[PDB]
C-alpha cells in the first residue's frame, strides 16, 4: 500500500523515444512488486514493474 | 609634427598594431555570439540535484 507520493521531473525532451526522466518518492506499507502505468494517454512509461 | 598615432586617437578603444597593419579590440558597438553546445555537455533535470 503506497502513500505520501511525490513526483519530480529533473530531465525531459519531447521525442519518439523515452526522453523523459521522473523521480517518484513514496511510503510503502511492505516490500513487494508494484506495477507502473501512466494514467494519461499522451505520456507512456518504459517500466512496467 | 605627426602628433599622436591611431593607437591613442582612435574611437571605441581600438588598439593599433603593425606587421601586418591591423585594428585590435575596437571599442565600439556589440558582438553577437552563437554557441552550438553538444548534447553530452548537458545534464537532465532528473539527473541533476
Amino acid at each position: 500500500s503506497l502513500t505520501d507520493m511525490s513526483c519530480e521531473v529533473p530531465a525531459c525532451t519531447h521525442s519518439s523515444d523515452f526522453g523523459g526522466v521522473a523521480i517518484i518518492k513514496y511510503a510503502a506499507s511492505k516490500k513487494g512488486k508494484c506495477a507502473v502505468h501512466s494514467m494519461t494517454n499522451a505520456v507512456t512509461i518504459r517500466e512496467a514493474e | 609634427e605627426r602628433g599622436a598615432s591611431l593607437q591613442h586617437t582612435a574611437p571605441f578603444g581600438c588598439q593599433i598594431a603593425t606587421n601586418p597593419v591591423r585594428a585590435v579590440n575596437c571599442a565600439v558597438g556589440n558582438m553577437p555570439i552563437s554557441i552550438d553546445i553538444p548534447e553530452a555537455a548537458f545534464t537532465r533535470v532528473v539527473d541533476a540535484p
